[PDB]
């Protein structure tokens, strides 16, 4: 149960995307699984490394096939459907 | 003026005036095997090689193996420029599958790994290919609109020379109105096939700023890479000199005063089928040769053994020199290579031999391999680099006089007869012009036997 | 990528469509090489040409060139690969005719 | 170079100078009739024979 | 063969001049005498 | 000049004290309508009596 969210400087796209992160998680489920963000400016190695192109991602690793969402997790419903399981 | 960056290509580079320009995008436009991937692969390898600008290729569709795959057998070693990072690749490409796409994103990890990959190498010179995949990937048109024309005003911004790869589509010279947004310089590769043969152009639609050729010029890939040979770069500056050649006939040197024909002159061989212009080319190249230097007899109508056994029967002993390594001959069939190439390896081995008389026959073999402009391109280009070169060249064209409008330049003509008249044939030959001296003007009859050309009093 | 990640050797048919090579885009995902039939009529007289489009990673020819289907098979005498490479001999051939031999 | 596969058409691989290449997707295309079905049975027969 | 200018209408100049070169050359590579019969109407067919 | 030195014509005198100019100029170097306008920039600039 390991979650990524890579997102790039203070951009108002990354600070909604952590937020938004921040309300589906808690309001809507319990803590299922744990969440690290990591931005991308400091360490552009490591988007090569895990291939991010467009900002924010949210990636999970969990299961076998990876799964990516791209953007700022605007739409709750839509999220914890992508998340669900 | 503006900045120009060289691609290594001489005949691009001349033609565009220094090259592409510094600081700005590029676009190259064409359909599938044209040749985008390749120019753009040359354009970073002689960048790098050449003037020392360190070079990223930052690919959508194809991977680092196939991109250096690709160019490794044209001679270049990506592996190696990579291994020592003088070219850095950047393969991004996305996956639709795994992707969903809520609120609004923006490709800051393209823009994040181009940096760094820019600042790894040092990098100068910047190649996007094949950015429709990143329209294709996602969703939101006006975001990947947005967010590359941002790219192109950041690459702009930091002062790197960029060239795209597009393909043509159907309407414009783009399908996806990359027009739009590049208009620095765009190149136009094109591959067309007619009478079942099929040439390579390029063409510079617009470049902004200077001067630049605007005719479509036939270029070919070879070995060493892209090589435009263009028509225009031909000029009238050839240095003449006052000493004389030998053509290896006493009658016919004596003929003319002076002795023969003046050195590094084009020299024209006309006459009907068996007259006997391959006879008085194998003559001038023997005589060529027994001077201690070299010749090529270029030959689209023989094979080496069967012409050796041929001129045998007339004295020249050719198997002489062209085993002392004095002779070479190519013996090559018209419809072998395209006129592109024939022209090319004609140039470079006669580079690489360096000899003193070139002789080719039958320059009238190519009539049908283009239409008559193209021939007759090919064939200027050739008499202009052997002048240039300050070579005697001896042509061999065969006759129905005037045959191909490449008389108009040729400074010597011999005009061999082989005439039926009293129920029997008889052979003659006449200097029609020589340049630049007093000549007889009698139609002198020869009779060729085994001690070689012979006229009679 | 299944195919290529295992190493199999693998030939895709495809359609040609009206505007492109393909109908279905079969070539924004094989570029390693494209090859063209084609079955054309002049005159009312027709031929079936071949064409290398595409064929990334080394020389080819790039004219159009005419095969023919056969008995065997696929055929195809390309005219560009005719070489001048002769063998000759010194021997004499008789024609027939005691005069025109000893004319020469 | 690259590795290629010969298809037994001694024209076509003296052609593409071996054959296709080896390990790699090839595509031909052209309309109904033209002989695609015909290029990969000989294509595989030639290989396997 | 008898006549190689049979095959002037069969196709276009460039189509029956390669047919005749093809066959030509294959009897020259393997050593085979050829004699090839041509109307007259001098120069016929650029063979 | 080397070509018309034979029939005695001397060139190379009036080119060099400058009453006679050449242009030494391919039909495909330009387009025709960069020759026109090269003759007619280069014609009006000089000035000659005779142009061959
Ligand atoms: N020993 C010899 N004695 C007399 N004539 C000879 C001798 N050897 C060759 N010839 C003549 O040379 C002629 C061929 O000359 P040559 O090959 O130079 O002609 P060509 O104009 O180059 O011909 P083509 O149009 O076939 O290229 C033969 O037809 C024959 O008439
Ligand atoms: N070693 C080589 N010699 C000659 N031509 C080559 C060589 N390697 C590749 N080519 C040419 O390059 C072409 C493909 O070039 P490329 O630019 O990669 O594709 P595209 O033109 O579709 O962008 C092939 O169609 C082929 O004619
Ligand atoms: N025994 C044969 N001899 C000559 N030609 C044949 C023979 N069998 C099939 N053909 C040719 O093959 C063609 C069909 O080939 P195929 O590749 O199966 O169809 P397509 O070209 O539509 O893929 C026919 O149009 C025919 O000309
Ligand atoms: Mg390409
Ligand atoms: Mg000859
Ligand atoms: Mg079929």
């Amino acid at each position: 149960r390991r979650l990524v969210l890579y997102v790039a400087g203070q951009t108002p796209k990354s600070l909604a995307a952590i937020s938004n992160l921040r309300r589906i998680c808690e309001e809507n489920l319990p803590g299922q699984y744990e969440v690290e963000v990591i931005d991308l400016k400091q360490n552009p190695r490591l988007a090569k490394e895990h291939s991010i192109v467009a900002i924010p991602t949210l990636v999970r690793e969990l299961p076998v096939p990876i799964r990516k969402i791209i953007g700022d997790l605007s739409d709750k419903e839509q999220v914890l459907v992508n998340l669900k399981m | 003026g503006i900045g120009k960056s060289p691609t290594g290509i001489q005949g691009f580079d001349e033609l565009t005036l220094g090259g592409l320009p510094t600081g700005r995008p590029s676009l190259v436009c064409g359909s599938a095997g044209c040749g985008k991937t390749l120019f753009a692969s040359t354009f970073l390898i002689n960048g790098v090689r050449d003037h020392g600008e360190p070079g990223v290729f930052v690919t959508f569709e194809e991977r680092p193996e196939d991109i250096v795959n690709n160019v490794a057998s044209l001679g270049f070693e990506l592996d190696k420029l990579i291994e020592e990072e003088k070219i850095a690749i950047e393969h991004i490409a996305v996956d639709p599958s795994e992707v969903a796409e809520i609120g609004d994103y923006d490709l800051e990890g393209l823009f994040l790994r181009l940096e760094l990959a820019i600042d790894t190498v040092g990098a100068k010179r910047v190649v996007l290919d094949t950015i429709e995949s990143l329209f294709s990937a996602f969703s939101n048109p006006a975001i990947l609109r947005a967010e590359i024309r941002r790219l192109f005003d950041w690459l702009k911004e930091r002062g790197l020379t960029t060239v795209i790869t597009a393909e043509r589509g159907d309407g414009a010279l783009t399908r996806q109105g990359l027009e739009e947004y590049v208009s620095d310089c765009v190149i136009l590769l094109d591959h067309r096939v007619e009478n079942q043969i099929s040439t390579r152009r390029l063409r510079i639609v617009k470049y902004r700023g200077t001067a630049h050729g605007t005719n479509e010029y036939p270029f070919l890939i070879d070995t060493d890479g892209f090589s435009v040979l263009p028509v225009s770069a031909l000029g009238l500056l050839h240095q003449v000199h006052e000493e004389r050649i030998a053509s290896g006939v006493p009658d016919l040197d004596a003929m003319m005063a002076g002795g023969g024909f003046f050195r590094g002159s084009s020299i024209l061989v006309s006459g009907v089928a068996g007259a006997g212009k391959s006879s008085l080319a194998a003559h001038f190249a023997a005589a060529a040769c027994a001077r201690g230097e070299r010749a090529m007899y270029f030959s689209f109508e023989e094979a080496a053994d069967q012409a050796v056994r041929n001129m045998r029967s007339l004295g020249l002993d050719l198997g002489r020199w062209r085993d002392a390594g004095l002779l070479r001959f190519m013996a090559t069939r018209p419809t072998f290579y395209s006129l592109e190439m024939h022209l090319a390896v004609i140039l470079r081995e006669v580079m690489r031999f360096e000899p003193s008389v070139v002789v080719l026959d039958p320059i009238s073999a190519f009539t049908e391999s283009g239409d008559r402009l193209e021939v007759q391109s090919m064939l200027l280009r050739i008499v202009d680099f052997l002048k240039n070169r300050g070579i005697t060249g001896i042509f061999t064209h065969l006759a129905h006089t005037t045959d191909a409008g490449l008389e108009e330049l040729m400074d010597g003509w011999v005009l061999m007869l082989n005439r039926e008249v009293n129920g029997e044939f008889n052979r003659e030959l006449y200097l029609l012009k020589a340049r630049g001296m007093a000549h007889s003007n009698q139609v002198r009859e020869f009779l060729m036997s085994d001690r070689g050309i012979s006229l009679l009093p």
